[PDB]
This record gives structure tokens, sequence and C-alpha cells, in this order.
DNA sequence: CAGCCAGGGACACGGCGAATAGCCATC
RNA sequence: GCGAGAGGGACACG
DNA sequence: GATGGCTATTCGCCGTGTCCCTCTCGCTGGCTG
């Protein structure tokens, strides 16, 4: 998803005037991590008694 | 269909004038083609050329004749489609090819009603006799047989 | 094909807070992730990291 | 441009050049000037032949 | 950037019922 | 004071 | 050659037990100062 976003915003941004820090949008990756660890069918609540 | 009945000859006669006019256009194109082929003839026979060269200019002119008369045939087919639709413009039927329908309505805006969408289904329901079709189905069940 | 972007050097920092502290304070026990980029240009030629 | 001389690379601005690298691409060793701006936090590497074309200047 | 707005495909089976597909018959 | 997901208990061997 | 008209094949639609306990999470994007 992040690669989709970065390649799409590459066109709009003018060349020789932008940086990878300005290209990479990290919201989708952290969102994917969060939605895996939370509310997923394998990140099960720990069964410790 | 009322208008349909009568126009069944007047509209066809005007349409037949269309057929004649477009066929005359076709044969005029073919005559121009034959004239340009005679051009090819004399030109190549004189213009420094090879035997097969003038053979092939003749062949190309023949091919041009062929494509002209073919286009004429295709537009004649299109005419036939218009007349087949209007003659067989039975109600409660589906007409594909939006371009076709536009042709009909601009040429035959009257003589029928056409629509598309839910409101078309509404109109079909309004102009639809329950008793007539019920009696028809009673006849079919009483007399028919099989899948029907 | 006028440019390209690449990644490398996946590095993990030390965890922000220890295990019991994270369990108590509703904090997710995570560590920051740092990845080095390389934004190569072709029309003019330069790589950005 | 020489090592240790502060240079202006637009649009970012001031930066400090670390060294000249001769890494090979297509079998040719290129004068890879490598330059760093603290604010941008970006390693700008360019051949010295086309340095003026990109616009880097003192 | 946030209040307040709003706008891209995976292991199931079994049975029932309708719409075709393919093939022999006749005008 | 709803939905999804996960785990779990109870359910004839003549 | 097309409508009838019979058998076969796809292809959708419908269904597939009851009761209870616990836990955790709940969609994404733009204007603008």
């Amino acid at each position: 998803r992040m690669e989709r976003v970065v390649r799409e915003r590459m066109t709009t941004q003018d060349v020789e005037a932008i940086t990878p820090q300005t290209l990479i949008n990290i919201r989708p990756v952290v969102a994917a991590i969060k939605e895996f660890f939370g509310t997923s069918q394998l990140s099960q609540f720990m069964d410790q008694n | 269909e009322e208008m349909r009945h009568n126009e069944l000859s007047t509209l066809e006669a005007e349409m037949a004038v269309e057929r004649k006019a477009v066929e005359d256009q076709r044969d005029g194109e073919l005559e121009a083609r034959a004239q340009k082929l005679e051009a090819d003839l004399a030109e190549l026979e004189a213009e420094g050329a090879k035997a097969d060269a003038r053979r092939k200019v003749r062949d190309g002119g023949e091919r041009e004749m062929r494509q002209i008369r073919d286009r004429a045939q295709r537009e004649l087919d299109r005419l036939e489609d218009i007349w087949s639709t209007f003659t067989k413009l039975a109600p409660k039927q589906l007409i594909v090819d939006e371009n076709l329908y536009r042709e009909l309505v601009d040429r035959y805006g009257e003589y029928f009603t056409g629509a598309m969408g839910a409101e078309s289904i509404q109109k079909l329901i309004e102009n639809f006799d329950i008793d007539a079709e019920a009696e028809s189905l009673r006849d079919v069940i009483r007399n028919g047989k099989g899948q029907k | 094909g006028s440019m390209s972007l690449s990644f490398s050097d996946p590095r993990f920092d030390d965890v922000k807070a220890p295990v019991d502290e994270c369990k108590d304070k509703d904090m997710t026990y995570a560590a920051p992730l740092f990845v080095t980029a390389e934004f190569i240009n072709n029309n003019t030629g330069e790589i950005k990291s | 441009f020489k090592v240790g001389d502060t240079v202006v690379y637009p649009h970012h601005g001031a930066a400090l050049v670390e060294a000249i690298e001769t890494r090979t691409i297509k079998g040719e060793q290129k004068e890879y000037l490598v330059l760093k701006v603290a604010q941008g936090d970006l390693t700008v590497r360019v051949p010295a032949e086309n340095a003026e074309y990109v616009g880097v200047r003192d």
C-alpha cells in the first residue's frame, strides 16, 4: 500500500525538489501492524490462568 | 400499429426512394472507379513501368472497386435493418444498439412509444390487459401441450 | 523510468519502556523501526539516503 | 569542489562534503561527490562532471 | 496538522428448480 | 448497551 | 434451413441444532487558518 502511495505521489511532485522523507507515508504500514496485532483472528488474547 | 397499417406502403415507398438514391450513389462511385482504372491503364501503359507493375495497378483499382461496392452493400444492409425493425416493431420487445434506436426515433419519432428504465416497466404494466392474457393462457393450457 | 526508490538497513532501536511498565501503562511493548532509503535519479543522476 | 569545503545544494541550502568516491558503474569509476545537510538528513551523491548541471554551487 | 465537514477475487455439500445446449424430426 | 472476531462449558457409544 | 421437441448440463438458490460464560476491538478523506 505504501509503495502504491509513493509511486502515485511521485508523478505529482516535481523532480529534483523532493526527498524520500517527504515521499514515504508511514500511516498505512503502522495501520496494518495495528490491525493485525489488534482485532485479528490469530493475535489471540493470551490464555494464561 | 394503426398508423403502422397505412404507412406500411407510404413509408416504404419513401424508404425505397432512399434505397434507389443510395444505390445510384454506389454505381456513381463505381463509374468513377472505372474511369480512374482507365486512367491507371493509359498512365501505366505509357509511364515507364514493368509488366507486372501495370498488372498490379489494375489489380489495385479492381480492389478499390471491390471495397466501394462492399461499403455500398453494408449501407444497404443498414437500411434493411431499419426497415426490418420498423416492420417488426412489435411491442414488449427489447431493442439493443442505442445508435439503432436513435436512428429509429429521429426517422420514426411517431408511430410508436419507446422507453428505458423502471418507468418503461411502469408503462408496460399500465398498457397491459390482465383479462386478455389470462384468457390467452387459459386457451394455451386447454389446447397446447409440452414445454409451452 | 526516470527515477527509482530503494530500501535497506532494517535497524531496531532499544524498546521504549520495559515489559512490566508497558503492561501496566496500557502501552504497546514496541521498538522504533528505522530503514535507510535510496532515492536514485536517472535523468540527471544522484542518490538520496 | 574539494573535500571539506561547504557547498550550497539547492533547494536545501548549505551542506558539507565528506569525500570523493570512485565506485564503478557500467565499468567506469565516477567522481561521486558525497555531501550532507544536517537539516535534510540526506546524503546527496552526484558525479562531479554534472555538478553544475544540477546547480550545486559554493 | 484537527474541528467540522463528508465520501483487486480462495478448500463446503447436497438437493431443487429454471435456463439453456446438443441432437433427431418434420415442413 | 449493537456488530465482528477469539477462546470456553454442557449435550445417547448397542 | 427453423420451430418442436426430448434429454443433458450449467448454474443459481436454499438449508446446514440449542443454551450459556469470558475477552477484545469497532472506516477513511478534504478545507482551512
